[PDB]
């Protein structure tokens, strides 16, 4: 029975539905997933006012103003402020019973049910771990993870010390299984595999010991990308035996440990740091409180067999043949197989939702591919036409919006064009046709238009299952030129600058040069372009290797005339900047000299910055921790406040308008600063 | 303050990932 060592169970088990229904319902030990919700409990309580935005509340969602929003479904819409407070206090309080064990059914629904509209309400903040959560909390729901160390049991003596059926624990393996493995999948993608995802990484202090037997160079290759993409497949496989599961405990922690230094990802390091003991054997902490001092071991409940429970089928040689599993077992049974297929299946989903692939595939936040690809802005302009007197105008980019995830994706930019639409006649403006033109480079490509811009975005036609046509390609026959932009970028100046474009043939880039940015000139790469000065009004043809100066203050043209896409590369130098910077310095090597034997001003407060930074610096961690604390203790404080004063409003009412001031100003003191 | 001129819209001369909050 050596697979039955390895596995838990025998191949026979699987032959029948009988057997596989009887084999899931396994009774087990429920401590494991006792500490599990509690820990996840506590993780929500800290999180809800951080990252899901109980302090921005007001801001937000604040009463008359004009905002565009990007829902799911342009059927939901978010209510007024106080009631928002109160789905916010709604959730809030289901967290702590979910933390608590107490009515934990109740609980764990009134938070499932406001998380999941609040992450609908709002397209341009999902990402994965937000997802996780969501995904984490519907499982817990069906779970009965109040047989343990939880308050139900204390008042409740028919639920405590009571077994679990095994496929709460299947179905919590086989989640965080997916995670990982579907996560390393995504990055056998060439831009990782070569290292073009994070390659500037490697300069953080955390990876000085590294360096200590590698180059930078192979330390970004090695270390970050190729380790990061061997720890993402192997960890699952590596947790789930019990031979290599202290290796992989040590690996995924020190993983997850470094993840959470490096970036800004809220609680998600720690979230998968305490969803690891999951592999271990149910019983763990029973036996960790054990190997306890026995001076602090009179004070916890005592220990003793867990009691039988209703919710697991149990068969026995010599207690009785068994009992016909009930519509309770194959319920859980067939939960557990489709939730896992579904998981599976819903990353490799975007051949059927098309309506949503731009460059990338897909809507971010459920595919488990992050920090794959990174996205540089160049230019965004936004013209609308009005149709009524025929003049053209130009709005600011973002001008009603909230974030600037609309820029890449084509339903977000409808919604935004619709929206505008219907807010631009309240400022005199009759029904405009606007047009968008957005320059964007991924993960130091070229840097080119991602939507036509000859095309009206309010009567274009978008549809969720089919593939837009509005949509520029990526110009993919253009990568292996990153070696040479790289090295050209690097054999540069200290006050120079260079940017990278590709133009599509029948379109023109129209351009106009600052007056501070002298000494501007444009060199062609490849195919064939031609430049014409708008006042002087004289085309010129450019072929494969010259350069051209250009005028400053004043505007020009660049056509694409080759059959074929072409490049070319701007290089230019701010001789306003340059000038300033070397008569500050003459300045202050005069004026030392003279001594020992606004310009000013400028040079004066960027050295207080340096003098403020190095300081800090020098400033032991505990002034840092204080502040940190003083921040966290103001951000928890302001949220309880305005809480209070909108759950006051909705229960008795507005009082007045003076009253309202005064608490509003009250809740903003900065406590201890 | 919702207008751009054509001196300050057509300037093209003048690092994103979406798991950060
Ligand atoms: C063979 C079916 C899958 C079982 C896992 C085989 C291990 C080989 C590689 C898989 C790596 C991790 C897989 C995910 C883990 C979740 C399943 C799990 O925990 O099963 C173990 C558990 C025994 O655990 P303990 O007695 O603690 O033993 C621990 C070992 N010291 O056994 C079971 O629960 C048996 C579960 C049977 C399979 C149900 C779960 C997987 C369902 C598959 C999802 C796809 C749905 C339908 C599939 C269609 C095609 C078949
Ligand atoms: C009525 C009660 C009144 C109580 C008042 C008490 C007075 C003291 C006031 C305390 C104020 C501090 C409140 C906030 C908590 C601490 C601060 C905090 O969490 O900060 C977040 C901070 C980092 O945030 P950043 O994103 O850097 O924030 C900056 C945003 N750019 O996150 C953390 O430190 C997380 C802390 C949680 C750690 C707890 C453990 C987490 C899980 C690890 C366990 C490992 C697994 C164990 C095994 C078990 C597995 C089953
Ligand atoms: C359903 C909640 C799922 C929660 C999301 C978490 C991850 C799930 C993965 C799905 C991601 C994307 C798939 C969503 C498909 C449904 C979207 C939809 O129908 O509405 C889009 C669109 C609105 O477009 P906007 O760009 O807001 O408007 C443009 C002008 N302002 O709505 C409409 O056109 C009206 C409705 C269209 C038809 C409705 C669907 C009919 C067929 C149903 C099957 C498809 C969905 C099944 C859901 C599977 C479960 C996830
Ligand atoms: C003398 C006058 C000026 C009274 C002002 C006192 C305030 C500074 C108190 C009143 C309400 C207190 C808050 C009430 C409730 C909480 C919830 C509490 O929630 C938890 O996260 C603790 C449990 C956990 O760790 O999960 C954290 C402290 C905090 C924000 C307290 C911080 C300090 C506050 C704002
Ligand atoms: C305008 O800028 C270009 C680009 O920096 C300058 O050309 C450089 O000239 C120096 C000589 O002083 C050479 O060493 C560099 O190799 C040149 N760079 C390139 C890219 O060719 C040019 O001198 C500047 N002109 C003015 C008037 O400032
Ligand atoms: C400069 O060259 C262009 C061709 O590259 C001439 O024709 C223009 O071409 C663009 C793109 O093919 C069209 O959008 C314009 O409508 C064309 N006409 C004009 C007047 O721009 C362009 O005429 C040339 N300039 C001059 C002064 O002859
Ligand atoms: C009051 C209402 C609007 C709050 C939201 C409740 C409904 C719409 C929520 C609650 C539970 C949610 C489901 C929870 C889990 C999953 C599995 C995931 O793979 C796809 C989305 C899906 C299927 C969710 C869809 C939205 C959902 C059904
Ligand atoms: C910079 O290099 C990395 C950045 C992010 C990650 C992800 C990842 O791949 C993953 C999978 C499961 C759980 C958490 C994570 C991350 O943090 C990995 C490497
Ligand atoms: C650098 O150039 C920009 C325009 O390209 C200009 O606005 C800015 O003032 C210049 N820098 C300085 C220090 O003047």
């Amino acid at each position: 029975s050596r697979i039955g060592k390895l596995l838990g169970f025998e191949w026979t088990d699987l032959s029948s539905w009988r057997r596989l229904v009887t084999l899931l319902n396994r009774p087990t030990d429920p401590a494991s997933l006792a500490v599990f919700r509690f820990l996840f409990g506590f993780l929500m309580v800290l999180d809800i006012p951080q990252e899901r935005g109980l302090s921005s509340l007001d801001r937000k969602y604040l009463d008359g103003l004009d905002v565009c929003r990007f829902p799911l479904l342009d059927a939901l819409r978010p209510l007024p402020l106080d009631w928002m407070y109160l789905v916010y206090t709604i959730m809030f309080l289901g967290a702590l019973g979910m933390m608590l064990g107490l009515c934990y059914r109740i609980s764990c629904v009134l938070f499932l049910l406001p998380y999941w509209y609040v992450f609908l309400l709002d397209k341009t903040s999902w990402n994965n771990h937000s997802y996780l959560y969501g995904l984490l909390a519907f499982q817990l729901t069906f779970m009965d993870a109040n047989h343990y160390w939880s308050v139900d049991g204390l008042l409740n003596a028919h639920r405590r010390n009571a077994h679990v059926p095994l496929w709460n624990y299947a179905v919590l393996r086989g989640q965080i299984f997916i995670v990982y493995f579907i996560a390393g999948v995504k990055k056998l993608d060439a831009d990782w595999v070569e290292g073009y995802s994070m390659e500037y990484l490697s300069r953080h202090w955390l990876f000085s010991p590294f360096k200590l037997l590698l180059s930078e160079e192979l330390t970004s290759l090695l270390v970050v990308h190729w380790g990061g993409l061997l720890l993402d497949l192997s960890a699952g496989f590596l947790l789930f035996f019990d031979v290599s599961r202290s290796i992989g405990l040590f690996f995924v922690s020190y993983f997850h440990c470094m993840n959470s230094q490096l970036f800004s990802i809220g609680m998600f390091s720690y979230v998968m740091l305490a969803s690891s003991p999951l592999f271990c054997s149910p019983e763990w902490p029973r036996k960790l409180v054990s190997y306890c001092p026995r001076r602090l071991q009179q004070l916890l409940p005592l220990k003793a067999a867990p009691q039988p429970s209703v919710s697991c089928v149990y068969k026995r040689s010599r207690g009785k043949s068994g009992q016909k599993p009930g519509l309770r077992h194959q319920l859980g049974a067939a939960f557990t197989l489709l939730y896992l297929l579904e998981q599976l299946f819903l990353p490799y989903s975007h051949f059927l939702t098309q309506g949503y692939n731009n460059w990338t595939n897909g809507l971010y936040g459920y595919s488990w591919d992050m920090m794959v690809h990174s996205r540089s802005h160049q230019h965004v302009k936004i013209t609308y036409r009005d149709g009524r007197t025929g003049e053209l105008g130009y709005l600011n980019p973002g001008v009603f919006t909230q974030s600037r995830r609309w820029k890449d994706h084509a339903d977000m930019l409808k919604q935004y064009a619709t929206c505008l639409s219907r807010l631009l006649p309240k400022y005199n403006v009759t029904e405009p046709q606007i047009y968008f033109d957005i320059w964007v480079s991924i993960n130091d490509r070229f840097q080119q238009r991602i939507f036509d811009p000859r095309v009206d975005i309010v009567q274009a036609a978008w549809s969720p299952f089919q593939r837009t046509s509005w949509v520029q390609p990526l110009l993919m026959d253009l990568s292996p030129w990153r070696a040479k932009l790289q090295e050209i970028k690097s054999s540069l100046d200290n006050h120079t600058e260079v940017v990278f474009i590709a133009d599509f043939p029948g379109l023109h880039l129209e351009n106009f040069v600052s007056e501070d940015l002298g000494n501007t000139s444009i060199q062609l790469l490849q195919g064939e372009v031609t430049v014409e000065l708008v006042a002087e009004q004289k085309n010129q043809t450019l072929r494969e290797g010259e350069k051209m100066q250009l005028p400053a203050g004043e505007y020009h043209k660049v056509y694409t005339t080759s059959p074929s896409p072409s490049c070319y590369m701007y290089v230019y130098v701010n001789t306003t900047e340059l000038a300033l910077e070397q008569d500050l310095a003459y300045l202050q090597e005069l004026k030392e000299k003279v001594e020992n034997g606004p310009l000013v001003q400028t040079f004066l407060r960027r050295q207080q910055r340096l003098q403020e930074i190095e300081r800090r610096r020098n400033t032991p961690f505990h002034e840092r921790f204080f502040r940190f604390l003083l921040r966290k203790l103001y951000v928890f404080r302001r949220s309880f406040l305005m809480t209070c004063i909108s759950l006051r409003n909705l229960i008795l009412g507005r009082p007045s308008l003076e009253q309202l001031a005064q608490e509003v100003t009250y809740a903003n003191l900065r406590p201890f600063e | 303050a919702n207008f751009l001129s054509k001196q300050q819209a057509s300037q093209v001369l003048v690092n994103s990932l979406l798991e950060e909050t």
